[PDB]
């Protein structure tokens, strides 16, 4: 019957909202990582080069 | 993997650094031996004169 149909009618749109929330919750996890990984590695590239050149320079000073 | 990739950098960073700085020494030292010689060589010729001169002050 139709009564319980309204109970149906309520659930289906909620199934979709769990998903929409979820979708955003996977993506964000993904995106938090994207910037973070990229941003440290830059710094560690940077740092390693300087920690080299200045030595070689100081070596040139020898 | 941002740590890993950077780990891979580090190797090279120590190695290349080593190899070059160590190499720089070769170039300097082996040139130092040479350049030391070349101030000796400048003197060699006009050296005699120095002795002659120095001898002259001391002699009377």
């Amino acid at each position: 019957s139709k009564l319980e149909a309204i109970l149906s009618q309520e659930v289906e749109a909620e199934i979709q909202a769990l998903l929409q929330e979820a979708e955003a919750k996977a993506e964000a996890v993904k995106r938090e990582a994207e910037e973070k990984a990229k941003a440290l590695l830059q710094a560690r590239e940077r740092a390693l080069e300087a920690q080299y050149r200045a030595a070689l320079r100081r070596a040139e000073s020898a | 993997e941002a740590e890993a990739k950077a780990k891979a950098l580090e190797a090279q960073y120590r190695e290349r650094e080593r190899a070059e700085t160590e190499a720089l020494l070769a170039r300097y030292r082996e040139r130092a031996e040479a350049e030391a010689k070349a101030v000796r060589e400048k003197a060699m010729a006009r050296l005699d004169e120095a002795v002659a001169l120095v001898l002259k002050e001391v002699l009377p």
